[PDB]
């Protein structure tokens, strides 16, 4: 499975943006989708998870309320409708596949990541 | 009085 | 599975005009008591019950003093008007 | 018998949320479907019978529907007392069959587990047995995996796990994995570790100690 | 009504499992009185129901092993499983079937029946030295053991996990506290384990090693 | 004489018009004393007799609780029978259930009834022995095995020989003025065609014959006041047998 990131750029504080992530290869219908964030000079930080249709979505705390994650199994794409942007949320966002039907957080394939700069 | 205990077909 | 309604228009003895439709199937029936061809609004009906052959019967009654009873059923192609005969 | 299925297995929700739980049947079961609520340690409580009717005393926020070969349990305006496990039971043909059960949790921000490992005590090593305990603390959601590894070798069968019940203060879970070895087998290995994977972690976290 | 199970919780393997469910607040009457077992961790399984006349409808999966009886004189119906193996270890609920024979309306409190040929054993408590510290209550029979930290204090960060059934038939649970690392030396930590059936009271002090 | 307490239940599936139209009607001989229309605003077991009003709460609350159990059973049974016969979902079908108990001059149990129907055709019935079932078609054999696993006949026999008889006796005592009444028909003739009018008789069990014979007789019909009426005609002696006349009446 190949995951590609696109849909970032530079935003003003308080704005909005929607990341896209195309899933090339298998069809993402049983594997939950994830979003992350790695700041410069910092480790990765969980942001949001999109699970199978009907299994709900979960978000971290620095992104809750303002962020919402969507998935499109037919188009093999996941949309991160991240609104209310602030300068803190300035880092590359990733895509992680959950190759575990039981939702054990088995992230094997990862996207390239697209930088999301707020200024 | 009505039959208290019923069962489906 | 459909049986045509057996229609009876009669009075108890002011008065009451009963339109007894029995032996029909299914239960969905349209009984409209007519006064000189005009439907009577103050018409009451009994509770739907069936017989031992599973055929339904209903009693539509109204207070009255040329009356008839127009009943429409699935079996009947067109509404059937049975005049209220005082000798029947 | 008629095997019964439920969807989804778990529903993480919050207070005021609308919760939908789906049930299915292997064969046609007409509309003879019942819904139960069961809190841990208590007997199940019937909510909806015949796929649409509400049991007396059950709050009106619980609703059931059936479209075709499918049944739905709805909780509009979820309340703090509605977090439990829900079962669908068929009664079209004997025997009575229950569904697998769907658990509804109190949703919260994702928390990665804190992993602590515990070497076996010396007083236990003198009894001819050794036990290694790996602790997973304060993680959400419940779905976490702990794999035991000694000398970089995965194990199976010789481990047991226990999970808490979503501590009411922060609505997080806790897990403990026990590795039951023998005094002879324990002394034959140097490094003992547990690998933990969770949806809150981008990479697995391993806690290890040296004998 | 109120339903209460009155059966022994320890049945030896390959022996007859006798459970009695008393009915309070009413009578056996014409209701169908079912036996439902929910094994720990899995869903509910229906054993069968008894009518007051003794006519019972068994689950065909265990029809040959299950004997369900009714004692309407004493308002109690009984379950008599035979040749009981470890697969019969479950929480046995006695319930009343709904008046349209489709659900179970009134339930009993439930009784946990343990299938094990193990005698009563004392809990051997072992410390879990460090952060997080605890003590492991290993190889005790039967359940339960109550673990408390510093008598009645230390109610924050305490995680007492449910006990597991080992391969030898003896239970085991672990209790862990999450005290701050700044009080490891100044503050002492002792976990008190109380097993009433074994008349065992162990106060093990957990210190860093 | 003999008495019975029949209970007639009708549920008609409405395609796209909501829940099935369930009408529950309780009968003691030829007197309806209770009713339940699911489309009514009351949503209770409406009393249809003056004597049944003498019973207050904790009886209507119980009758209502059991009649919505019949409504829920019949609504689901409509979908079970639609799948048995592989029918479309856009049609309107009917399920009819009749159960009751007969008694004698001693008011002891005489006979028990429990029959089902689908679209006016017999589906299942309790045999006279009250232990076995007479399934009509192969679709009713599926019901037979399920109802024999559950010992439904034994529960039904317990109701029919037990609760039904004791409740009918209570009804026969609560409503002794009306349930135990017996009115001789007011037979009179009209004027070719000769027709005799049997008027205002209870119970509905009547017999009319002509002897000097290709007669023209109609079904007995409800007059609406708790009585019945009937007539027979022959184109050109009218004999009537009713419980209100110990001796035969010739017109």
């Amino acid at each position: 499975v190949q995951l590609q990131e696109s849909g970032g750029g530079l935003v003003q504080p308080g704005g909005s943006l929607r990341l896209s992530c195309a899933a090339s290869g298998r069809t993402i219908s049983r594997y939950a989708m994830s979003w992350f964030r790695q700041a410069p000079g910092k480790e990765r930080e969980f942001v949001a998870v999109a699970r199978r249709s009907g299994d709900g979505a979960f978000y971290a705390d620095s992104v809750q309320g303002r962020f919402t994650v969507s998935r499109d199994d037919a188009k093999n794409t996941v949309y991160l409708q991240m609104n209310s942007l602030k300068p803190e949320d300035t880092a590359v966002y990733y895509c992680a596949i959950d190759s575990d039907t039981f939702y054990s957080g088995s992230y094997d394939y990862w996207g390239q990541g697209t930088q999301v700069t707020v200024s | 009085s009505l039959l208290q205990h019923l069962i489906g077909l | 599975i459909q049986r045509t309604p057996k229609i009876q228009v009669y009075s108890r003895h002011s008065n009451f005009l009963n339109c007894y439709v029995s032996g029909f199937h299914p239960s969905d029936i349209e009984v409209d008591l007519l006064k000189n061809g005009e439907r009577i609004e103050k018409v009451e009906h009994s509770d739907l019950s069936f017989s031992k052959d599973w055929s339904f019967y209903l009693l539509y009654y109204t207070e009255f003093t040329e009356y008839a009873c127009r009943v429409n059923h699935v079996t009947l192609s067109q509404p059937k008007i049975v005049k209220w005969d005082r000798d029947m | 018998d008629i095997h019964m299925t439920q969807s989804p297995s778990s529903v993480s929700a919050s207070v005021g949320d609308r919760v939908t739980i789906t049930c299915r049947a292997s064969q046609g079961i007409s509309s003879w479907l019942a819904w139960y609520q069961q809190k841990p340690g208590k007997a199940p409580k019937l909510l909806i019978y015949a796929a649409s009717s509400l049991q007396s005393g059950v709050p009106s926020r619980f609703s059931g529907s059936e479209s075709g070969t499918d049944f739905t349990l709805t909780i509009s305006s979820l309340q703090p007392e509605d977090f439990a496990t829900y079962y669908c039971q068929q009664a079209n043909s004997f025997p009575f069959t229950f569904g697998p059960g769907t658990k509804v949790d109190i949703k919260r921000t994702v928390a990665a587990p804190s992993v602590f490992i515990f070497p076996p005590s010396d007083e236990q090593l003198k009894s001819g047995t050794a036990s290694v305990v790996c602790l997973l603390n304060n993680f959400y959601p419940r779905e976490a995996k702990v794999q035991w590894k000694v000398d970089n070798a995965l194990q199976s069968g010789n481990s047991q796990e226990s999970v808490t019940e979503q501590d009411s203060k922060d609505s997080t879970y806790s897990l403990s994995s026990t590795l039951t070895l023998s005094k002879a087998d324990y002394e034959k290995h140097k490094v003992y570790a547990c690998e933990v994977t969770h949806q809150g972690l981008s990479s697995p976290v391993t806690k290890s100690f040296n004998r | 009504v109120q339903l209460q199970e009155s059966g022994p919780g320890l049945v030896k393997p390959s022996e007859t499992l006798s459970l009695t469910c008393t009915v309070s607040g009413g009578s056996i009457s014409t209701y169908y009185w079912s036996w439902i077992r929910q094994p720990p961790g899995k869903g509910l399984e229906w054993i069968g129901y008894i009518y007051y006349s003794g006519s019972t409808n068994y689950n065909p999966s265990l029809k040959s092993r299950v004997t369900i009886s009714v004692d309407t004189s004493k308002n109690q119906f009984s379950l008599k499983l035979s040749s009981v193996t470890a697969a019969d270890m479950a929480v046995y609920y006695c319930a009343r079937i709904t008046e349209i024979h489709d659900a179970f309306e009134i339930w009993g409190q439930g009784t946990m029946v343990t299938v094990s040929s193990a005698s009563t054993k004392g809990p051997s408590v072992f410390p879990l030295a460090p952060a997080a510290l605890g003590c492991l209550v290993k190889d005790y029979f039967p359940e339960p053991v109550t673990v408390s930290w510093n008598s009645g204090a230390l109610t924050s960060g305490v995680h007492t996990f449910p006990a597991v059934l080992q391969s030898s038939g003896l239970y085991s649970l672990s209790s862990v506290v999450t005290v701050p690392s700044s009080s490891l030396g100044t503050q002492t930590y002792i976990c008190n384990v109380n097993h009433k059936p074994s008349n065992t009271k162990v106060d093990k002090r957990v210190e860093p090693k | 004489g003999s008495h019975s307490m029949r209970y007639f239940f009708t549920s008609v599936s409405r395609p796209g018009r909501g829940e099935p139209r369930f009408i529950a009607v309780g009968y003691v001989d030829d007197t309806q004393f209770v009713r339940f229309d699911s489309d009514a605003a009351s949503q209770r077991m409406e009393p249809r007799a003056p004597w049944i009003e003498q019973e207050g709460p904790e009886y209507w609350d119980g009758e209502t609780r059991k009649v919505k159990a019949h409504s829920q059973t019949h609504r689901v049974d409509l979908g079970t029978l639609r799948g048995y016969y592989n029918q479309s979902e856009a049609g309107s079908h009917t399920v009819q259930r009749m159960y009751g108990c007969d008694v004698g001059s001693d008011w002891r149990f005489l006979r028990g009834y429990h029959q089902y129907a689908y679209d006016g055709k017999d589906y299942i019935a309790l045999k006279e022995d009250l232990r076995s079932w007479t399934a009509a078609d192969m679709a009713a054999q599926t019901t037979k095995h399920k109802w024999e696993a559950a010992h439904v006949a034994e529960q039904l026999r317990a109701y029919l020989e037990g609760t039904c008889v004791e409740w009918l006796r209570r009804y026969l005592e609560n409503g002794k003025e009306t349930l135990q009444r017996t009115d001789a028909p007011k037979t009179h003739m009209t004027h070719a065609t000769l027709r005799c009018w049997a008027l205002s008789f209870y119970p509905a069990e009547i017999t009319l014959t002509w002897q000097r014979q290709d007669t023209e007789l109609v079904e007995t019909r409800p007059a609406g006041d708790g009585t019945f009426q009937k007539w027979a005609a022959v184109v050109v002696t009218c004999h009537v047998q009713h419980e209100g006349l110990p001796k035969p009446l010739t017109l």
